[PDB]
């Protein structure tokens, strides 16, 4: 998935007020496109975008005590000359105090609408040339933390190689790396946002909205 | 089957009032008289904001009311097999996956309309459905519409306290030489919903094989006919 | 069976007044037609149906402190190469505080001048165009909780298959499910209700009235 | 990937003051709108003390502040080898480093803020870079500029608690007559900073293969592209 979570803590959350006013206070709010979800910090339109109609309106949910913890185990085993072993233990813990969500669902007309302005066009118009078929993504909802939240990582990674070579020598690595960080975040900041996919390939009529799920 | 409850995978739905539901506003787009193409694609509302008026026998029927709603869901299994091909290499794949759900909620309300055969006529010859049956185009569909209509929704009132806990053990092992790995993944999600928002939705299927034949409606019981259909709770 | 028990509690129970006046104000209520038992929905009588003539009368019976509980255990089990195993436990309970019973006889002119309805002699025709011998059944008397009851719900269904392949692959499928609802209602809905059903086939003089038990 | 952070070996560097920072003023060499060629030639700044005014559309941000920041790594590895040559001689070499970090702070501030593509034209297209370009002479490098430009400073206030152990253990064994020797140094390093000072810096690498293909940018995940580049924090 519903979801894509953020594991950057570097982006304040948009004030109310101009979040439907067409200009974000934020860098991450309701209304850009980019490119893909590595090159988030690549607005492309940065100058910003049409208000959002009358019709349009942000649905709002409400969260608290809200917490989330995983685990991770991967033990890459090999014996035979030679013996390997990789063994990564991972530890993720996240106790939040008060989450938001907000949601809204796009529209054709509204998509075609934002398609024509000039740093969109401009994009679309190079993706054309240089590729064959135009993909973008739109960030639809954004889900902000309020005060904070504690965070604990605990990353344990083990690599021993010994490689016996048959004058017989004999290599054999052993190397062990922990890291354990505490966090205390007493800030607002965004958590995860949803991505509705845009693409159009093989001169087809209109474009094509597509759902992204991890 | 016995229960047609199924229930949302969006809270963010503001719970109608008894006056707009009356009035049949689209406040939210889960709402009474709502057509939609399948449960997976509530927000794509057939009908655009314009809702037949409800005659003098249309009627909300009553709130049912249910407290102190608790209900725990444990769904485990897990699959194992064996290949060995001879020179002798054997293969040992085992995938263990188990979801935990434990959910509680206080106050859940309960309205239910029952439609008739002249308001879903009514309903059918409007203009944007006929437009929409005419997006249609193939052959095994001759006339084939299967639109699904909003007939009951139940709402809670207080929010509610949910946990899920999703467990995946994955263990490849092939003996040639030999390599083994194993991935264990144990993910947590505990949550206190506040707030009021509608829960859960019950839908009737209405179908139509063709012209000839007479269009049917009934209230889908089980599991929706949507690719991997969730089953009704309760 | 002498009753149908429904396991449906979003129906409102119908007012006394409006119980005999003809023009019942709830979703099933004495003088209703429906097509079969699964169509509970489909209330061929919608408008309305007669008043009741003076002769005929409801009779009222008082419940307190009605419970019912009751258990199911189904193991299919096939031993062979295959082995197969599938373990079905379920468990009910339903504890009440006050049930109330109406009941009502039908006469053979009532029934005859109940045909003559308009959307009931519509349905009769078109069952008859359709199939040979048409059937419906009529709802005769109704059973009403007064302030809900307390219920349990205990599901557990577990299926076991094992395959031997003899290159001998072998398939073992383990899944199990368990499901426990607790559920107290606070509000009056209609318990069980039963059935008369009125067909009639090959050029009959008079329909044939029978009774339906579980 | 996923931290994109980089912490700087130097403390000595003041904070730069908000109005400072919004002016462009260059009063630490690690500031906002500075171009260095790596990570490792920070006080190789490429601008001669003139920073392009910040438009109406640059902001930056807010001061996320992180409190009870305590991190600690431990970082060791054990080598050895044996080489035997008939006569017979063996020879026995073991390497064992040990590195063991400990940090504690108890407040960080971060600002950040996000490049735009007409304001780093205006910045490629002043004179000293230029010709600094124009200093490059290879036919590899046809053109190819690979410089870093600073988005993101995180500054501790207040200072924090470093401790740093250093174990290296050589041991050195020759059988022929036969010689061995064990060399074992512990080196420790406890310290208690104090004082506001900027902490790491995020850098956006910025490239361009030549004038036929448009010079791109992107922030800096994982390591940088220097020889032996230092890992990400956080």
């Amino acid at each position: 998935e519903e979801w894509f979570p953020l594991k950057q803590t570097h982006y304040p959350p948009p004030t109310i007020p101009s979040m439907k006013t067409g200009h974000p206070t934020g860098p991450i709010s309701i209304g850009h496109i980019i490119p893909d979800l590595r090159h988030l910090d690549n607005v492309i339109n940065c100058k910003g975008f049409e208000p959002f109609p009358p019709n349009m309106d942000v649905f709002t949910a409400h969260y608290e005590q809200c917490h989330f913890g995983d685990h991770l185990n991967s033990e890459f085993v090999v014996q035979a000359s030679a013996g390997l072993h990789h063994t990564n233990i991972t530890s993720d813990r996240w106790e939040y105090d008060s989450v938001v969500e907000y949601a809204v669902y796009p529209t054709r007309q509204y998509i075609d609408r934002l398609l024509e302005s000039k740093e969109v066009r401009q994009y679309i118009q190079k993706s054309k040339k240089l590729l064959g078929g135009w993909c973008v993504y739109m960030v639809t909802g954004i889900m902000v933390a309020r005060g904070g939240g504690r965070n604990v990582t605990s990353e344990e990674k083990g690599a021993g190689v010994s490689g016996n070579v048959g004058f017989a020598p004999e290599v054999g690595w052993d190397t062990k790396t922990k890291t354990k960080v505490n966090a205390h975040h007493t800030t607002d900041f965004v958590c995860a946002i949803r991505l509705v996919k845009i693409a159009k390939s093989g001169l087809r009529s209109s474009w094509t909205m597509k759902k992204v799920t991890r | 089957m016995d229960k047609c409850w199924f229930t949302l995978d969006n809270a963010h739905y503001p719970p109608p009032s008894l006056d707009s539901m009356r009035s049949g506003h689209p406040i939210s787009p889960a709402s009474l008289g709502h057509l939609i193409p399948s449960l997976a694609h509530l927000d794509q509302i057939i009908n655009a904001k314009a809702i037949e008026p409800f005659p003098a026998t249309m009627d909300i029927h009553g709130p049912t009311i249910i407290e102190d709603f608790k209900w725990d869901h444990s769904h485990e299994y897990s699959l194992s097999l064996g290949g060995k091909v001879p020179l002798n290499v054997g293969l040992g794949g085992a995938f263990s996956r188990s979801v935990a759900n434990y959910w509680e909620f206080d106050r859940l309300e309960r309205y239910i309309m029952q439609p008739t055969r002249s308001y879903v006529q009514k309903c059918i010859e409007r203009d944007e459905v006929k437009r929409w049956i005419a997006k249609n185009k193939s052959m095994m569909m001759m006339g084939r519409w299967e639109v699904y209509m909003i007939t009951g929704i139940i709402v809670a009132r207080g929010g509610g306290r949910k946990k899920k806990e999703k467990t995946t053990g994955k263990e490849f092992s092939v003996e040639v030489p030999g390599g083994k790995r194993n991935t264990a993944r144990q993910k947590t999600w505990g949550t206190s919903q506040t707030g009021d928002f509608v829960w859960a939705v019950r839908l009737a299927k209405i179908t139509k094989s063709g012209l000839h034949s007479d269009w049917k409606m009934e209230t889908v019981f089980g599991k929706t006919s949507s690719f991997r259909g969730q089953k009704a709770i309760f």
